[PDB]
């Protein structure tokens, strides 16, 4: 899913009642690995630790 | 029926609203009766005038 944007009208507070705020919610969703390991080469410069 | 008014408040940014709940009551009124009662004689009632 791509960014979608939802607008919340109303925040609460401690007690369940309105505080007088908005919000606005954004959220997406992926992900990736590599499903083979030796199909790629990578160069390490390791420094004395 | 009889109510009072809604209690306002000040508030600052980000707080909570207060409980204003307006509490209610109703005034009752009943009925009573009153009668009164005069006799009369059948001779009263024919020969006074």
């Amino acid at each position: 899913i791509g960014m979608t944007v939802e607008f919340i009208p109303h925040l609460f507070g401690t007690n369940r009642r309105p505080n007088g705020s908005r919000g606005w919610f954004a959220y997406y969703r992926m992900g990736a690995d590599v499903v083979n390991p030796n199909a790629f080469r990578l160069l390490n410069v390791e420094t004395a630790s | 029926v009889s109510s009072a008014a809604v209690q306002w408040s000040w508030d600052a940014e980000f707080e909570e609203v207060s409980d204003d709940s307006p509490e209610f009551g109703q005034p009752e009124i009943p009925v009573k009766k009153a009668q009164g009662f005069v006799p009369i004689s059948i001779e009263a009632l024919q020969d006074e005038a």
